[PDB]
């Protein structure tokens, strides 16, 4: 039973990690707005190529960057998700 | 080695004996209990210190007492 | 990059005497200190 | 989906509306958690995918959902009394 | 006196913000509603009410009387708590309706457990409220 | 008979004891709303 | 006065019900060191982790208990 | 600024409290 | 048969690793030593102070030789409050050409350090000018080391060596160190303070060549046996005095305006010196009051067992026995004494922290905010770990030294008595303030989200507003005790008063800040912390002998695993448990107080002081406005397009993460998945090619439990105080620097 109590932390890490692999090079890479010329202008600005090798850049560019949104977030719509 | 100490409160009912796994415990005879037999712990060198003589007893506090004391290569339990 | 303060030489020569040096020395003498029987 | 939701205003602009299926009692200050999503409607956004399954079940209004939804109640009393 | 703490009506800060205080319920007029029921309130700098605890009157409203409702309330639920528990005591099956609460008892504990203060003041006058330091279980020291 | 027994246990008791006291602090702050303190 | 049913209180300092009122289950007559079987309404902590059930009755001595 | 004498000043300097803190470890261990 | 460690003999037959990390960890625990009686005990324990002390004398050593020698004492001097010190330089064969580039700076060539213990105003306000000023107290700091390592190194020889006696006189003890220790220092401190820091504040050189020419006061030693003291207060130091040279500079040695001065914003130094010269006086008074030798004085003994309320007392017997058995309780047991000193040490600590941030003593050092920051975060942290460590020996004097015998009925075992009373009260009061500071910061956090921030709980804390106004505050109104003009305290011959009212009135100080309702929840927050961090010392201290779980806990010890699985459960039961999970809650609530401070003070540094004003109420506004703010700085200290100066603090930031995450590997995950981890590990060791000719000495086994508890209590320790050491430095170091 220990070995899945200690499993659960470790699939938290896993996942946690997939998913934040998943949100961050979405948004660098692949999602965003097009633009008229054809260029596609992404939602962070491509960031992952530079950012996405160091703890720095996942703590900066990635955790406290995009946090911006859920801690302003207060009297607005997505308040609760704060 | 752990110590062993079996108290006079012991009411004989040799639950220490089989929930010790490694022979530790045996039962003596003894003329102050109702069913005649005590608990000793002869080869106290082999025990390893899991406590499972001190979860089986049914005294308020544990007639059976086990102190972690030194440890061997017996007490760790060390196949290796 | 020595420094403006007198004796520049001497961070040159501690510092890795205190990092490396001393250090596996220590390491070195306190490991036969605490494995040597008897 | 048939009732609290905007799918029918969905279906005709998808581009422009947010999927919401979940309004907000105002009790307290909570109805500032009804989103401002388009087409006059207040709710949360929803992000289940719902509305683009919904979209391509072929389903075009709120009264199939609804029928859905008894279906599933039925469906549900037949499980259990299974 | 508080001269730091101006009245809200006063405050030329709670002002601007009473104009956009947001409808809390489906009434239209709420904001307006608690707009002028804070402005009875001591505002700071911010423009929000502040709420003085010391005992004294005129600002009692902020901590006497929800104080005093409380402790009634409390003491309601506690004495009636305390009243279930003595009284499932000495029937000799405690624990099964411990686990399974026995509802007609706690309705009759529940509906007369208004008088819980005349009550507690009897039980501490006749000496049946607190129970002696022999008669009670102590650790080891 | 049994299911009164059923009904007279802690969870479900508790679970009824807390949606009515949930319900009547919401019905409260439904028709008086916003006392921050008594005026 | 130690008899069978009569409510006793322990004196043993150690053990989980000092200074608690339990039953006489039976007092044994022969020279055993702790005769007087005790058992009491609540229960020991004895047993394993997670275990709902745990022991309600121990042997003590004469001068370990009083009649009250 | 000092000279750079003096920091060879304090470097042997300190070698009296360099041995005898050797002085007082070792009679502390035993 | 291994020779360590040599101490334990238990530990000496262990074939594992366990021998060496218990050998580690039982070095200091003398009275457990195999062969050690008392009288050898105490005489280690002489010893080792004497090492301490060289310890701490090298240290200081070494901060004013860095000072001194690649420091920059020269340039500071002529402006302390735009040149940043220099703590020591750096050489790093690490450093690529952008870090050497943003490290050299504060003036400097070279990558140096910017200090922040703020030595550099401790320096320039006693005295210190140059650097052969500090490098000749370098060196007579390494003389002074020498000579503790001498006199540590001559108690240990056996015609040196002190008695049993001797160690256990208290009476000589407290006379010489009340008289001698904490008088005859004090005032040789205000021989230093009238001799060389008060001219040197004035422009007057003394040096230790023209200490015996220049003469502090026009009139020397004349009005000092004469009586008329007055006249060493006869010319103060005038408000538009510059620091550090003669214009503007008064002639009085001894004044006493109880203010700030106005250019460095700290304490005037002659009232330094005057404050030094009566606790002086107090210090050596106090210190003649217990009899050694010549038959008058008073014997502690006697002034214990006379300390008992008789019959006839409104109070009665309430104490039972009153305090006899002490004086052979607290000589006897060292872990009693010890749990003393760290108990006063903690709280002046703590003192020492609340004092040097509202009261500067050194000159320009609260325009140095970074400074002021570190400090009180040092001091408040280990403050925090003294108060801990006394109610730890607190638990180790009851669960190894404490006899029922000796103390019978006294206070300390009617304290035993009613053991769980406390616990039970102090419990209640933990959660009276939990719930609570808790439903009032969740509230606040939900009406402000819903839109409405006015339908806060907002709370005046109008009994700190009237303790301020009590101290002479006239901003809220009170006009009570010193700030109305008229009253029997203000009308007094108190003059202090126009100094000290015109320094708490004006906003340009730390000295009693502004406080509203986010210092009202933030207060309840820290006593919920300390009621809670005592909870648990309590809580494990008077459970130490035992209880109704485990009545022989005493038995064991203080520091053992479990009991088993067996009786329920039994993890966390030793009194080691308080100390284990009471540096969590302690560290918990020094975080809560040092946000706090560190928050309030960036809103009155920067000049925008309505940020905490109206968001520290909810704990968004503290997750938001203080966190994510100012980690802005500090995480960009290294980024893709270049380093900064905080790029050490960016990496002190995330290696405190570090630590403090692996810590949580150590207090979640528990032993036997480690060894069973370490047995396959062994297995592919020995069952390898060409690695099983490297054998082991000693068998590999996991940590131990307790092991294992305490390694993860460091990690998260040392993790706590790196990130926010880091966090702190770079928060207010990137603005203000
Ligand atoms: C404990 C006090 C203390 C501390 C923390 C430091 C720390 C530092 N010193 Mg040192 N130093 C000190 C005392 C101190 N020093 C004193 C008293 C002197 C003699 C006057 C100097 C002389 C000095 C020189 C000349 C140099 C440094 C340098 C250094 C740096 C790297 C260490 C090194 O290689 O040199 C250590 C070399 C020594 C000769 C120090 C000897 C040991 C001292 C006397 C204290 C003993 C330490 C401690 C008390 C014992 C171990 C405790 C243990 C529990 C950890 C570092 C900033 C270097 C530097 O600036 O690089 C940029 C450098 O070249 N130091
Ligand atoms: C805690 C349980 C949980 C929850 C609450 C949901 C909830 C969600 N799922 Mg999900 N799901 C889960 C577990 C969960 N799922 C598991 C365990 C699987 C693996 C089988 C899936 C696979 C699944 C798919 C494939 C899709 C959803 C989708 C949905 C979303 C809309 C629900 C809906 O009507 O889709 C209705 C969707 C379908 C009916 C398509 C599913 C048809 C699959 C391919 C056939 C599975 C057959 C059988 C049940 C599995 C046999 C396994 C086989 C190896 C033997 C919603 C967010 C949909 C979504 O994201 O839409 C935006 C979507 O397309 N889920
Ligand atoms: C009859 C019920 C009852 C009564 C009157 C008490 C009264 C007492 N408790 Mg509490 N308590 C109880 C139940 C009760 N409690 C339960 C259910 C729990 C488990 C959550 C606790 C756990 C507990 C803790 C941890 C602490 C107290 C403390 C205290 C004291 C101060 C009050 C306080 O802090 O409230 C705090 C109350 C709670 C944390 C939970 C109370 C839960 C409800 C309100 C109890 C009443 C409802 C009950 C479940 C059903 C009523 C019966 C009904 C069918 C008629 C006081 C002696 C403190 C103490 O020792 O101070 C001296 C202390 O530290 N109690
Ligand atoms: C534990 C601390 C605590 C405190 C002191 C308060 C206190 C308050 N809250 Mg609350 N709040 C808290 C935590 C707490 N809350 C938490 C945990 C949440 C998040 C879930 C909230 C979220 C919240 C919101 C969103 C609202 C409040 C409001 C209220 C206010 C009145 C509520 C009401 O209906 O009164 C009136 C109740 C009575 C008069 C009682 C009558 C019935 C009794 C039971 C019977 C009496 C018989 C005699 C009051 C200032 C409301 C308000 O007005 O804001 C200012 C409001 O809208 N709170
Ligand atoms: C007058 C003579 C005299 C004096 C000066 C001392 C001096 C001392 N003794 Mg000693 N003692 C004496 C005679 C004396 N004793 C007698 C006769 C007895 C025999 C009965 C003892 C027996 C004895 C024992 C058994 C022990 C001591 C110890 C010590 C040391 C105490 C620890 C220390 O250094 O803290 C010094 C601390 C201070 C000066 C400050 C104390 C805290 C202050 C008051 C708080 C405020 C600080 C203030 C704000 C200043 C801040 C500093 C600045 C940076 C701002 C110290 C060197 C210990 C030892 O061995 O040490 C080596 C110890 O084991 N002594
Ligand atoms: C224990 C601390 C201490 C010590 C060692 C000294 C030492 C001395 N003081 Mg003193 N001083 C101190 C405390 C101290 N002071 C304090 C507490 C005050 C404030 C009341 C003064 C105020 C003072 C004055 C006003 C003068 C001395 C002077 C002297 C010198 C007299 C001896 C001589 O040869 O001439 C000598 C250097 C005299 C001096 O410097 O003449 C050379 C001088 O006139 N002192
Ligand atoms: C004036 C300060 C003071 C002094 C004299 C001591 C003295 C003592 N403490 Mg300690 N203690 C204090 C403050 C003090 N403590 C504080 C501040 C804390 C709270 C953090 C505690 C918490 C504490 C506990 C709860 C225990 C003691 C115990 C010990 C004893 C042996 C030390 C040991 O385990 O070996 C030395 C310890 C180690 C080598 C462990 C590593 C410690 C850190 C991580 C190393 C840092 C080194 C660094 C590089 C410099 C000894 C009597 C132990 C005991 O029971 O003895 C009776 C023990 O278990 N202490
Ligand atoms: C945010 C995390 C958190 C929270 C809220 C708790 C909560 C509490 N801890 Mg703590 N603690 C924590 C982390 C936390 N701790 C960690 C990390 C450790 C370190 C190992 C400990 C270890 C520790 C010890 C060892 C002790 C406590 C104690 C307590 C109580 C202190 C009384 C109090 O604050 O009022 C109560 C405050 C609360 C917030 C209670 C929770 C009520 C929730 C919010 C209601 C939710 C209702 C919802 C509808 C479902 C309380 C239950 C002490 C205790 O229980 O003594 C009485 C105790 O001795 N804790
Ligand atoms: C037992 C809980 C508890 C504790 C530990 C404290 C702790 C603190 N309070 Mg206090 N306080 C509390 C409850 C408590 N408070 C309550 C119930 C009120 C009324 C709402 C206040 C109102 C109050 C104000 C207005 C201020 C403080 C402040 C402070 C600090 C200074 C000490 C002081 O003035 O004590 C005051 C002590 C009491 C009022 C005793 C309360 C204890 C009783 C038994 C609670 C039950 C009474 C019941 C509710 C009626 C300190 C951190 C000051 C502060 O925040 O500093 C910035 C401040 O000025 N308190
Ligand atoms: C177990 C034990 C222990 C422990 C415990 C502890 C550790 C404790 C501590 C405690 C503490 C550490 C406490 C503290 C306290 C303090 C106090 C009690 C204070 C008071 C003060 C006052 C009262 C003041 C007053 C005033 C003035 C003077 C002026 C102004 C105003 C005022 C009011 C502020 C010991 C070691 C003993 C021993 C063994 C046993
Ligand atoms: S601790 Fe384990 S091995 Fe030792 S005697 Fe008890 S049951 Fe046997």
């Amino acid at each position: 039973w220990d070995h899945v109590f200690l499993g659960l932390f470790w699939m938290y890490n896993s996942l946690s990690i997939v998913i934040f692999h998943f949100s961050w090079k979405m948004q660098s890479d692949v999602w965003g707005t097009v633009l008229p010329d054809g260029s596609v202008s992404h939602i962070t600005g491509g960031n992952f190529a530079q950012s996405a090798i160091t703890i720095n850049g996942w703590l900066r560019d990635f955790l406290w960057a995009q946090a911006a949104n859920v801690i302003n977030s207060y009297g607005s719509a997505l308040s609760a998700y704060g | 080695s752990h110590s062993v100490k079996i108290y006079d409160t012991c009411i004989g009912c040799t639950q220490c004996v089989r929930a010790c796994p490694l022979d530790v415990l045996e039962m003596v005879p003894w003329d102050g209990c109702k069913a005649g037999q005590i608990a000793s712990s002869p080869r106290t060198e082999d025990c390893v210190g899991c406590k499972r003589c001190e979860t089986a007893c049914p005294t308020d506090f544990l007639s059976i007492r086990v102190y972690l004391g030194a440890e061997t290569t017996r007490s760790m339990g060390l196949a290796y | 990059i020595l420094g403006d303060f007198a004796a520049s030489f001497l961070p040159a020569i501690l510092v890795p005497a205190v990092g490396l040096v001393m250090p596996a020395v220590v390491m070195g003498l306190l490991f036969l200190q605490i494995e040597s029987e008897a | 989906g048939a009732k609290f939701s905007n799918y029918s205003a969905w279906l005709a602009d998808p581009l422009n509306i947010k999927p919401s299926a979940q309004v907000v009692w105002p009790v307290v200050g909570q109805d500032i958690l009804n989103a401002d999503v388009g087409g006059g409607f207040h709710g949360i956004q929803i992000t289940s995918g719902f509305f683009q399954l919904w979209r391509a079940s072929g389903i075009t209004n709120e009264y199939q959902l609804y029928c859905t939804a008894i279906g599933g109640l039925v469906m549900a009393g037949l499980m259990l009394f299974a | 006196d508080l001269s730091h703490l101006t009245p809200c009506s006063e405050s030329p800060a709670y002002q601007a913000k009473a104009k956009s205080f947001r409808n809390t319920t489906s009434d239209p007029e709420s904001g307006q509603k608690r707009a002028e029921s804070y402005a009875e309130a001591l505002c700071g700098p911010e423009g929000y009410p502040h709420l003085v605890v010391d005992g004294r009157l005129d600002h009692a409203g902020d901590f006497i009387i929800p104080g005093l409702l409380f402790l009634y309330v409390a003491g309601w639920i506690g004495w009636v708590g305390r009243s279930y528990l003595i009284a499932i005591r000495e029937e000799k099956d405690t624990e099964m309706k411990e686990i399974i609460i026995d509802v007609p008892l706690a309705i009759n504990k529940m509906l007369f457990g208004f008088m819980w203060p005349l009550q507690a003041f009897g039980e501490f006058t006749s000496g049946k409220l607190t129970v002696k330091d022999s008669e009670i279980p102590v650790s080891p020291r | 008979k049994g299911l009164t027994t059923f009904l007279s246990t802690a969870p479900v008791l508790i679970t009824a004891l807390l949606v009515f006291t949930a319900g009547l602090l919401i019905e409260f702050n439904r028709f008086y709303p916003d006392l921050l303190f008594h005026p | 006065a130690i008899q069978r049913g009569s409510k006793v209180r322990i004196l043993r300092k150690e053990s989980y019900w000092y200074k608690d009122v339990g039953t006489v289950a039976s007092v044994d007559k022969s020279g055993i060191l702790y005769p007087v079987i005790v058992r009491f309404d609540k229960v020991n902590y004895n047993g394993f982790s997670g275990s709902a059930t745990g022991v309600n009755t121990n042997n003590f001595a004469e001068h370990e208990l009083e009649e009250v | 600024s000092i000279s750079e004498t003096q920091v060879f000043v304090a470097l042997v300097i300190a070698l009296i409290p360099g041995i005898l803190a050797f002085r007082l470890a070792t009679e502390l261990y035993k | 048969a291994t020779k360590f460690p040599k101490f334990s003999q238990d530990l000496a037959q262990d074939p594992t690793t366990r021998r060496i990390w218990y050998g580690i960890a039982t070095a200091h625990d003398f009275e457990t030593h195999d062969g050690m009686t008392e009288e050898n005990l105490y005489q280690k324990i002489f010893a080792s102070h004497f090492g301490h002390l060289a310890i701490i004398f090298l240290w200081t050593s070494g901060t004013v030789f860095h000072v001194a020698w690649q420091g920059n004492f020269e340039q500071w001097i002529k402006d302390p409050l735009n040149v940043r010190p220099i703590a020591h330089a750096i050489w790093d064969p690490h450093f690529g050409q952008g870090a050497v580039d943003a490290f050299t700076q504060a003036g400097a060539s070279s990558p140096v350090n910017v200090a922040y213990s703020g030595v550099y105003h401790w320096f320039y306000t006693i005295g210190m000018t140059n650097n052969q000023d500090l490098y000749q107290g370098a060196v007579f700091l390494l003389i002074l080391s020498a000579l503790f390592l001498f006199a540590g190194w001559l108690h240990l020889q056996p015609k040196f060596r002190p008695s049993l006696s001797w160690f256990k006189n208290a009476e000589s003890r407290l006379n010489h160190h009340l008289a001698g220790l904490f008088g005859v220092s004090s005032l040789a401190w205000t021989g230093h303070l009238v001799h060389v820091a008060i001219p040197e504040s004035r422009g007057v050189h003394v040096g230790w060549d023209n200490f015996l020419s220049v003469k502090p006061h026009p009139a020397g030693l004349a009005p000092f046996f004469t009586g008329n003291w007055g006249v060493y207060a006869q010319n103060p130091d005038t408000a538009s005095h510059v620091f550090g040279t003669s214009e503007g500079a008064g002639s009085a040695i001894l004044t006493f305006l109880g203010g700030f001065h106005p250019q460095t914003e700290s304490l005037w130094l002659t009232d330094i010196a005057h404050h030094h010269l009566a606790i002086a006086v107090i210090f050596i008074v106090a210190g003649h009051m217990y009899r050694t030798n010549w038959g008058i004085g008073h014997s502690i003994k006697d002034i214990l067992a006379a300390h008992n309320p008789p019959q006839g007392t409104p109070f009665g017997g309430a104490l039972g026995a009153g305090h006899r058995g002490l004086y052979d309780t607290i000589n006897n047991s060292l872990h009693f004494q010890l749990g003393l000193a760290l108990a006063s040490l903690g709280v002046i600590t703590s003192l020492v922290a609340q004092h040097m941030y509202s009261l500067p003593s050194y000159a320009f050092i609260a325009k140095d905010y970074t400074t002021q920051a570190a400090l009180y975060t040092h001091h408040q942290y280990i403050a925090g770990f003294l108060m801990v460590g006394a109610f730890a020996h607190g638990a180790i004097f009851f669960v190894r030294d404490y006899d029922p015998e000796a103390n019978k009925d006294n206070v300390l075992a009617r304290m035993l008595e009613h053991k769980e009373a406390i616990i039970s009260h102090l419990s209640w009061v933990s959660l009276f303030l939990g719930f609570h500071t808790l439903g009032l910061y969740v509230h606040n956090d939900v009406v402000v989200a819903f839109g409405t921030p006015e339908k806060q709980i907002l709370i005046e804390p109008v009994f700190a507003q009237f303790v301020q106004a009590a101290s002479g505050k006239a901003l809220y109104g009170f006009d009570a005790l010193l700030s109305n003009p008229d009253s029997v305290a203000s009308t007094a011959s108190a003059v202090w008063l126009p100094g000290w009212l015109d320094a708490i009135n004006s906003g340009t100080n730390s000295l009693f800040l502004n406080i509203g309702p986010g210092d009202f929840l933030v207060h309840h927050a820290i006593a919920l912390g300390l009621h809670t961090t005592t909870l648990i010392l309590v809580k494990g201290a008077l459970d130490a002998r035992g209880s109704k779980l485990m009545p022989d806990k005493k038995d064991f010890g203080f520091s053992f695993p479990c009991d088993g699985p067996g009786r329920g459960g039994t993890c966390d039961i030793s009194a080691w448990d308080a100390f284990y999970l009471a540096m969590f809650w302690m560290l918990n609530t020094l975080g809560w107080l040092t946000f706090y401070w560190h928050w309030k003070h960036l809103g009155i540094w920067t000049g925008n002081v309505a940020q905490f004003n109206e968001n520290s109420t909810y704990l968004m506004g503290w997750f938001r406005d203080y966190l994510w703010a100012n980690s802005a700085q500090l995480i960009n200290g290294y980024n893709p397009y270049g380093v900064n100066n905080l790029s050490v603090w960016a990496w002190m930031f995330l290696f405190g993460h570090l630590v403090w995450a692996t810590g949580f590997m150590f207090l979640i995950s528990w032993r036997g998945y480690w060894q069973e981890l370490i047995e396959t590990i062994v297995w592919a060791h020995e069952r390898t090619p060409l690695a099983n000719l490297v054998r082991w000495k000693d068998k590999p086994v996991a940590l131990s439990i307790v092991q294992a508890r305490l390694v993860g209590l460091a990690h998260f320790t040392v993790g706590y105080i790196l990130t926010y050491a880091a966090f702190l430095i770079a928060s207010t170091a990137g603005k203000f620097g």
